[PDB]
């Protein structure tokens, strides 16, 4: 528009990456949300409050599919979110394009890595305030991953993310564990959503997507409200 | 009834100064160097000591720019430095102006005095 | 809180979060309206005004009712130069979406696209963030009429009734102690809430030369201003 | 791209950029050299080598073509990009007219690209001074040295670094025609002369010459302790 | 607009360039890498940023890129940039195999990385690198080599080397142990295991948080060995006993 | 107060002009003088120190055989109008089979000097003068950073350029040879110089119609001194 | 402080202080006021004259875009003109593409999307003109759009631009606009363009009349000031 | 005065305050003064040279066979515009074989000038233009400023202290129309005697007179053709 | 005048050195010359002070007499005091 391209990132007199850190603040501001790895599949849980009785939790879903077999949520701000949510869906096609294969959540992690890693020193943009949260179910073992504005990429066995999740951190120290079954992470994930939550939980609060290995399935209210009857 | 005179540096502070038109008049200024005053500058020095027949004025003060009174006032001052220190009985000019561009490049060295930044 | 220039441009506090897009949430209280959307069983109901403050000014200018396509309707909050500037974005996207895939575009999809432009805005550190507040209605197959609203930072939204702009904090407030009842949604139902729901905030009770009514109805889905006529049919038929 | 003018007239008439980027020449490693009326020498000191780790790629005197050597202070990192620069324009020389490079030509080269690129846009200018000694085609010595500001400048002998003024002080007393009436003693007069340079305990002292047909000869430390034997068994003829 | 700008390639008037300072002291935090002199080998090591009980543990290297058949890197710092500088330098290798139908010497490999980290620093009001990895390969000249990367671009090779400040610890221990060319593997891992022990603060040096890469030359494989913890643990425990063998001596 | 590099002053003017104007003060100084007969011209090259050799200093680089130049301030500044300059009287004589005026080879100059910005950096911190005989006789000529191109008789410029002006219109008339005027010169660079002059410190050129080429060659000053 | 300098930053309190500036900019330049009536478009500009200045007939504020539109200038001039270039530039684009005359609700919204387009960057600045525009067409009617800095545009029957604005549009009501003929309209706007400015503040000024409509048959031109010279007639009558 | 800074920033009094600087840069350019009668136009301007011995610094500049233009201010933007003036005249005189009229010649010098006023890192030029033409309806006087206004005057006058110019030409404005040229060129010029402090000439060796007529192509005098103008004129006042 | 300051040179450092080490007696391996002849870029005070530190473990065994065996070894004392203080 101009070429005026500087990074307004810079380093501090200390050495710290300031805006990396006020992001990471911002990502403290988020929703919680925490996702488990057990042994068949990788089930995800975020955490949605509509701030009224007015709106309409049909229009907007947080779980969001990237190909056949790969989810992805977040614990940010969701007008950021959407923007990489694009990214990958038009990032994981040229590799469906060339290789003619399912792409590997682990080639994503390491793309999206590079697009938001190369986006925090370009010219003149804050970066995202988004961390992701990637699944998926590829080659027979399934995967779970976690980005963050620095561009960084973990490989957790069941983290969590947004508010609390030193909370949900140390809940998921011990309760989460060796291993499961499918259902039995929906459990402990439905749990672990209910350390920080209000005084009730309803099919339109939470939303629950899991990985089979045979495939991806976002999950329906139906099942969403029988699971969390049975209080987690 | 005692009128005023006034000397400052920069041109603020501004408030008497734009009082000064609306009561003080007659705004002059310094004087300064020129190719000429030196001459009476290093004529300060004229019944001072006594002058070598040889020694010229004009020839120092062609040499010497932006020159004030103060250092050329010691420059021609420096000569019985190094005369009583070498034990020159007087001076002759090619004495202290071999110490001269040394003292006002040794002395412009690190400082130009820039009296046309003071003010601006 | 702050530190640097984060109280200029759109670059993040210390403590999480940007000031340029919350002063943009106060960008549309300059305008002085209230817009009111209700969505009915079969039809959604779009409630506007307009201020005349002087007889100079035409009645047939300043109607924020801006139609985008053939099905789809908007209104506009905000300063006006931000929401005229939107208009034809979405004018342009929703035409190439009809030259591009052919079939006419659903309402949810153009608010995402808008929602997305209006992120550039937001994301890149030297563009104004356009302080306008963006509401649509429309009509989809087997999902009854739709309402949304695009706020200037990003977010496409849309719910049963919404209201942003300037006196909304209480018309939302009205809005939940009106919607969640048994009470079903009939046509004249749906007018002669969106009418009294601005009316118990203005305290006003006034004459129908003032709100313009958009409406639309699946029996013809075209997006349609009422004349001022029906209007009157309508204010005087809430008065018993 | 990248619309900025970085260096831009001080109201006192300096560029600061340039008169103030000299600082990084000032503290970087020191060289110097002389040239000889048949072999020239030049050599770079203060090295501070860990002494236990890798030399050869701590290598700071190189060559451009074999008729040209290197030599420079400053900050190492920037200079690298002059050295290959001036190399990737010296050989479309040898494309063009075929005569090998003359030292005068290369200087222009690096001065007046020093230069452009002070004056560019959203450019920080170059943090080096540098030497390009070489003995041209028909046989004749001489040397130049570089500049910030990109003033190439032929001298005959050679002070650049930290203490530039003590070793340019101390070459006065060099520079009587009995030096170099001899090779010898064109070499151990650059030791000697860094003598005065830091801390001179015979490591941190590397030599090179060139004897106006060959290729330059990184000298090992074999001959200057022989140098250092007879520089201190002249001092003590000294008294 | 130009009011917002932040001058990141500008000289400070005290003598020095500001921003590469405070580079340089991003380099000094989080990281732990070095090298060891070694004939018929060479040895990388690595310290676990995240030794947490709750990672996958699936991508079987943390601190080691491998980018040809002969040659690796130790990332450290901003682990991402480097994941910006893996790809570059990885198709830098790449495309001189393109070009010459022969292996990539590490030297201009070295270079054609560090005039781009450089290029940042030269021009452009840009954020600069903040990665000083360190180098490993064979080559057919040289043999083995080892190198070391700054974010003004200036390179050294080494023959024990220093990542990051807990380091300079590292170097005064290496040249208090220092030798010429004895590798015999176990003598430079007992010395590479020791260096991790006695600078790295948790005591006893856990099994988990450290990490070897070797590299030995074979004909005409060149393994780049990363060896697994169970060739570790008994590396700890012979070290374990050097030192309960050493401190007999009072 | 880093300010927006082309902006106006109160005054006002470029501020960045009159900062480029102060640059020429602290620059070696230089003699011209227009001469019915030719061009003189005269500098120092102000030898720093000993180690130096003197010779090898250009303060006056010859543009085309028949017209001269001299540059002051910064000479790295200089070296780059010197090329471009030449490759704009060569494009002269290759359109037209002609000699380039010296008048318009200023305007071939200062035309581009402003074109600093960011689009479309700093300006030249030179002040040249050109000479030459063209077919309107002998041309003395003086540019400056601004563009403000002007003849001058007689023009000194840099340190020197307030006493040696000062003290030169004292001495020129209308009708001064060229021998005249050769030793008319080095009185004043006598008088404003540092070192003592002698066969190292300054450089004469000299151009005319019957007196060319006719260049700088060492041994002439040798005489040209001796005759104080 | 650092609220005001740039136009791409909002004010805390939430509004842009570019463009607010840019609104006052206006408001020292002279009185040049419009009014349309039942079949045509009339303009007066009162024009200042303190000595000797101009040549009469320098420096028009009155402009003609198209061949049935015209501009009625205001505020600074400079960036007047450029927006009479660009506006048509305009005017030639839509003759040249569709092929018959540019409507003038299209020439609105393209000038007013521009004027709007210097107000989101750092880059340029917001413009500091106002102005008129005056039509006619058979299949069209009168029409009469009003463009501020701001960049917004919307229809008057009557409207004036500035120092002495909101006097010279007090008396604009005492007129009807749907019975009267334009011939009247002339001498009726000419009546307090005399009446506005009273001449206590500049000496002497003089009158610039611009008429558009169905007499002139859809060409827009200056009337013959001198031809009827209906103005002072009536003006110098019209003092007690 | 923060706001004083770029040409982006506005007042918030409403007045860009480079425009205002670059009407400064205006005014200390020399004086000069154009004046034209029905059937003629005249532009006198008056030369300032720096010292005795550098050749006064000439101002009016030949463009077109009938468009001249005088200039204050600055020089290397007077070379700028002067080479744009050039090659508008002659694009329409290659296109349409026809040479231009001069009142839609000075539309491309304020849309020329105008997107530097605008634009960031962008300068206005310092400029003062006053041009001087036939096109079929006779002479032009206009006249230029940086802020791109151009005003069409019977007699304008810009430079220093050229306020006193205008002060003669009002009461001449009335007898400044049927005269010829003999005598309407030292009714220029008298104006210029008034630009001075009145103990010095008005000497020949400075002023420059350039006329543009129907049978008279546009010509510059210097010194010497103006030799002949200069004679005869009245004592200045005691 | 304001007088320049100049840094010691190396046999500076030599004509300051015996002025302090006249009164403390050296032992037979003590030289001036060799321990700043290699140190570089002292201070007139260090040197002067650099004879306290044998001031301390001499004088802890209470000897009238300088060891360079300590002066060397205590000197990096003070070299440690000028390289990490």
């Amino acid at each position: 528009e101009r070429g005026y391209s500087f990074s307004l990132t810079t380093f501090s007199p200390s050495g710290k990456l300031v805006q990396i850190e006020y992001a990471l603040a911002a990502v403290a501001g988020g929703a919680p949300s925490v996702g488990i790895k057990a042994a068949n599949g990788v089930v995800l849980a975020t955490e949605k409050k509509q701030k009224s009785i007015l709106y309409d939790e049909r229009s907007v879903h947080k779980v969001e599919p990237i190909t056949k077999h790969i989810g992805l949520v977040y614990s940010g701000m969701g007008p950021d979110y959407r923007v990489l949510v694009h990214r990958a869906r038009k990032l994981a096609q040229q590799y469906y394009l060339v290789y003619q294969e399912p792409i590997p959540t682990a080639q994503l992690v390491q793309r999206v890595a590079s697009v938001m890693q190369e986006y925090t020193q370009s010219g003149g943009v804050r970066p995202f305030g988004v961390s992701l949260l990637i699944c998926g179910w590829n080659e027979g073992r399934p995967y779970l991953f976690q980005s963050d504005p620095s561009g960084a990429y973990f490989a957790w066995k069941a983290t969590a993310m947004g508010k609390n999740y030193v909370n949900g951190k140390t809940f998921l120290e011990k309760r989460y564990n060796e291993d499961l079954e499918l259902e039995d992470a929906i459990h402990t994930a439905i749990l672990t959503l209910k350390e920080s939550f209000e005084g009730q939980m309803t099919e339109d609060n939470i939303e629950v997507g899991i990985c089979n290995e045979a495939g991806f399935r976002r999950l329906t209210p139906t099942e969403v409200k029988d699971y969390l009857a049975a209080i987690a | 009834n005692i009128k005023v005179l006034m000397a400052t540096n920069r041109p603020d502070t501004l408030d008497p100064a734009l009082m000064r038109p609306g009561r003080l008049d007659r705004k002059i200024e310094f004087s300064l160097p020129d190719l000429e005053g030196r001459t009476h500058i290093f004529k300060i020095h004229a019944r001072s000591m006594s002058v070598e027949r040889d020694i010229r004025f004009e020839l120092l003060a062609r040499l010497c720019p932006n020159s004030t009174g103060a250092e050329i006032r010691s420059v021609c001052t420096e000569a019985g430095m190094f005369a009583i220190r070498a034990r020159r009985k007087i001076a002759t000019e090619k004495d202290f102006l071999e110490a001269v561009n040394k003292v006002i490049k040794s002395y412009a060295k690190f400082s130009a005095t820039p009296r046309y930044m003071t003010y601006n | 809180s702050s530190a640097g220039f984060d109280r200029h441009i759109t670059i993040f506090s210390p403590e999480g979060r940007l000031y340029q897009v919350e002063y943009a949430f106060k960008a549309i209280n300059q305008g002085g309206l209230t817009s009111v959307a209700v969505r009915g069983k079969d039809c959604a109901v779009i409630v506007t005004q307009k201020k005349v403050p002087d007889k100079l000014l035409d009645s047939s200018t300043v109607t924020h009712l801006f139609k985008i396509t053939e099905n789809i309707g908007c209104v506009m909050t905000g300063m006006t130069a931000d929401s005229r500037s939107q208009v034809q974005r979405a004018r342009y996207e929703a035409a190439n979406w009809k030259y591009k895939y052919g079939y006419e575009i659903p309402v949810d999809m153009l608010c995402k696209r808008i929602a997305d432009i209006s992120q550039v805005y937001t994301q890149n550190a030297e563009m104004r963030p356009l302080g306008c507040c963006m509401i649509l209605i429309g009509i989809d197959e087997e999902q009854g009429p739709q309402v949304y609203k695009c706020d200037p930072a990003g977010y496409y939204c849309g719910f049963k009734a919404t209201a942003a702009g300037v006196k909304q904090t209480e018309s939302t407030s009205f809005l939940e102690k009106k919607v969640k009842k048994k009470f079903d949604w009939t046509f004249e139902q749906t007018v002669e809430t969106a009418i009294t729901c601005l009316s118990t905030v203005l305290s006003i009770d006034f004459k129908p030369s003032e709100i313009e009514v958009g409406v639309v109805t699946v029996e013809n889905p075209k997006f349609r201003i009422l004349t001022e006529a029906e209007i009157d049919a309508h204010l005087v038929a809430l008065a018993e | 791209s990248y619309d900025r003018a970085i260096t831009v007239f001080s109201p006192d008439g300096h560029l600061f950029q340039v008169e103030y980027a000299q600082e990084a020449v000032k503290k970087g490693s020191t060289a110097v050299g002389v040239r000889g009326r048949d072999i020239v020498v030049l050599g770079v000191e203060k090295k501070s080598v860990a002494k236990l780790q890798d030399e050869r790629t701590v290598r700071k005197i190189c060559a451009l073509d074999d008729n040209v050597c290197m030599a420079f202070a400053g900050l190492t990192a920037d200079a690298r990009i002059v050295i290959n620069r001036a190399r990737v324009e010296c050989q479309s020389h040898r494309l063009t007219v075929e005569d090998p490079v003359t030292v005068e030509y290369i200087t222009r080269y690096i001065a007046s690209l020093k230069q452009r690129y002070t004056q560019s846009n959203g450019r920080r200018p170059f943090g080096i001074s540098a030497l390009i000694v070489g003995f041209d085609f028909d046989g004749t010595p001489r040397l130049y040295q570089t500049d910030p500001s990109g003033t190439y400048h032929a001298w005959k002998a050679n002070a650049i670094g930290r203490g530039a003024k003590s070793v340019r002080e101390f070459l006065e007393k060099n520079y009587t025609d009995e030096a170099i009436e001899t090779d010898d003693l064109t070499i151990k007069l650059v030791i000697k002369a860094l003598l005065e340079v830091v801390q001179s305990g015979g490591k941190n002292i590397e030599l090179a010459v060139m004897r106006r047909d060959q290729s330059l000869k990184i000298l090992n430390p074999e001959e200057i302790e022989k140098y250092v034997a007879e520089i201190e068994k002249e001092k003590e003829e000294n008294e | 607009s130009r009011r917002y700008d932040s001058r990141t390639t500008i000289f400070s008037p005290e003598g020095r360039l500001y921003q590469v300072e405070y580079a340089m002291e991003a380099i000094g935090h989080a990281g732990t890498c070095l090298g060891i002199l070694a004939n018929d080998g060479v040895l990388l090591a690595a310290e676990r940023r995240n030794i947490h009980k709750l990672l996958d543990e699936v991508f079987f290297s943390e601190k080691i890129y491998k980018l040809n058949e002969d040659m690796a890197c130790s990332v450290a710092g901003i682990t991402s940039d480097a994941n910006v500088l893996t790809n570059e330098l990885r198709l830098i290798a790449q495309r001189y195999l393109l070009q010459y139908q022969e292996p990539i010497p590490c030297e201009q490999l070295v270079t054609a990385l560090c005039d781009i980290k450089q290029a940042y620093t030269q021009f452009g009001g840009k954020r600069p690198f903040g990665v000083s990895l360190l180098y490993i390969g064979w080559d057919k000249h040289y043999g083995f080599q080892l190198y070391q990367s700054d974010p003004s671009g200036n390179y050294g090779g080494w023959k024990a080397t220093c990542i990051g400040n807990n380091s300079a610890a590292a170097v005064s221990m290496l040249k208090q142990d220092y030798k010429e060319g004895e590798m015999t593997l176990k003598s430079a891992l007992a010395l590479a295991i020791k260096v991790l022990n006695k600078t790295m603060d948790v005591s006893k040096l856990s099994a988990e948080k450290v990490e070897i890469a070797t590299l030995t030359r074979e004909n005409g494989k060149t393994v780049i060995r990363v060896l697994k913890q169970k060739e570790v643990e008994q590396l700890i425990k012979k070290h374990e006993e050097e030192e309960a063998k050493a401190e007999r001596e009072k | 107060y880093d300010r927006g590099v082309n902006t106006f002053s109160p005054e006002g003017r470029l501020f960045q002009v009159e900062y480029a104007i102060e640059a020429i003060k602290l620059g070696s100084t230089a003699i011209g003088i227009q001469t019915s007969e030719g061009v003189c011209l005269a500098v120092e090259k102000r030898i720093t120190s000993p180690l130096m050799e003197p010779s090898s200093i250009e303060k006056i680089v010859e543009i085309d055989a028949h017209i001269g130049c001299a540059m002051s301030g910064l000479i790295a500044d200089a070296k780059t109008l010197i090329d471009k300059a030449r490759v704009e009287t060569q494009n002269h004589w290759f359109t037209y089979n002609e000699t380039m005026t010296v008048e318009s080879v200023t305007q071939a100059v200062s035309n581009l000097a402003l074109q600093f910005g960011e689009e479309d950096s700093r300006p030249f911190g030179v002040a040249l003068l050109f000479g030459g005989v063209d077919e309107k006789g002998p041309q003395l000529f003086h540019m400056d950073p601004s563009g403000t191109f002007v003849q001058c008789d007689a023009r000194a410029i840099g340190s020197a350029s307030e006493g040696a002006q000062s003290s030169l219109q004292e001495v020129y008339h209308k009708s001064m040879t060229l021998k005249e005027a050769i030793k008319s010169s080095l009185i004043i660079l006598k008088q404003v110089m540092e070192e003592k002059l002698n066969a190292t410190n300054i450089e004469l050129a000299t151009v005319q119609p019957g007196q060319n080429f006719h260049m700088f060659t060492k041994e002439e000053l040798e005489e040209v001194i001796k005759d104080i | 402080t650092g609220y005001d300098l740039s136009a791409s930053t909002f004010s805390p309190d939430g509004r842009v202080f570019q463009v607010e500036y840019a609104m006052k900019a206006v408001e020292n330049s002279s009185t040049a006021i419009g009014i349309r009536c039942k079949d045509g478009v009339v303009f007066g500009v009162e024009k200042l004259v303190l000595s000797k200045l101009y040549e009469e007939g320098s420096n028009k504020r009155l402009f003609n875009v198209d061949r049935h539109v015209g501009m009625a200038v205001a505020g600074l001039l400079a960036d007047a003109r450029s927006l009479a270039d660009i506006a048509r530039e305009e005017a030639s684009n839509f003759r040249s593409n569709f092929g018959y005359n540019i409507p003038l609700k299209h020439l609105a919204d393209r000038v007013a999307m521009y004027v709007h387009a210097y107000t989101l960057y750092s880059a340029v600045r917001p413009f500091g003109c106002s102005f008129m525009l005056g039509s006619y067409s058979v299949n069209d009617g009168a029409q009469l759009y009003m463009i501020d800095p701001s960049g917004v545009s919307y229809g008057y029957w009557g409207c004036a631009i500035g120092k002495a604005r909101q006097a010279a549009k007090t008396e604009i009501e005492k007129l009807q606009m749907k019975e009267m003929t334009c011939r009247d309209i002339v001498k009726e706007v000419a009546k307090i363009i005399y009446i506005v400015h009273d001449e206590v503040k500049d000496k002497a000024f003089e009158l610039e009349l611009s008429w558009v409509g169905e007499l002139t048959n859809g060409r827009h031109e200056i009337v013959p000031k001198d031809i009827r010279e209906e103005a002072e007639k009536y003006a110098k009558e019209s003092l007690k | 005065n923060q706001y004083d800074n770029d040409v982006t920033v506005w007042s918030p009094q409403g007045r860009i305050h480079q425009i205002e600087y670059a009407m400064e840069a205006v005014k200390q350019g020399s004086a000069t003064v154009g004046l034209k009668s029905k059937t003629h136009a005249v532009l006198v301007a008056l030369k300032r040279a720096q010292s005795e011995l550098a050749a006064h610094q000439k101002k009016i500049l030949h463009v077109d066979n009938h468009i001249g233009i005088s200039i204050a201010g600055l020089t290397a933007d007077a070379r700028l515009l002067c080479n744009f003036m050039r090659q508008e005249c002659l694009d329409s005189r290659f296109v349409f074989d026809r040479p231009l009229p001069v009142s839609r010649l000075v539309s491309l010098i304020g849309s020329k000038t105008q997107i530097p006023t605008q634009r960031y890192g962008r300068r206005p030029y310092g400029v003062g233009l006053l041009i001087a033409g036939y096109d079929d309806m006779g002479p032009h006087i206009f006249q230029t400023c940086p802020s791109a206004n151009y005003f069409d005057c019977r007699a304008m006058s810009i430079g220093a202290r050229s306020q006193s110019a205008r002060t003669y030409l009002e009461r001449h404005m009335s007898e400044f129309m049927e005269c010829n040229l003999n005598e309407l060129v030292k009714h220029g010029l008298r104006a210029l005697r008034e630009t001075l402090p009145a103990e010095q000439d008005l000497t020949t060796k400075n002023v420059s007179i350039g006329i543009v007529g129907k049978d008279l192509e546009f010509t510059i005098y210097d010194d010497d053709d103006v030799s002949p103008f200069l004679e005869g004129l009245e004592e200045r006042p005691q | 005048r304001k007088i320049e300051f100049p840094l010691p040179d190396e046999k500076t450092k030599k004509r300051i050195f015996q002025i302090h080490t006249s009164r403390m007696t050296l032992a037979d391996d003590v030289t001036l010359d060799d321990l700043i002849m290699a140190k570089d870029d002292l201070s007139g005070a260090d040197i002067k002070a650099i004879c306290t530190e044998a001031g301390l473990m001499a004088l802890r065994e209470r000897r009238m007499k300088v060891t360079n065996e300590d002066f060397k070894k205590s000197k990096e004392n003070v070299l440690y005091k000028k390289q990490e203080g």
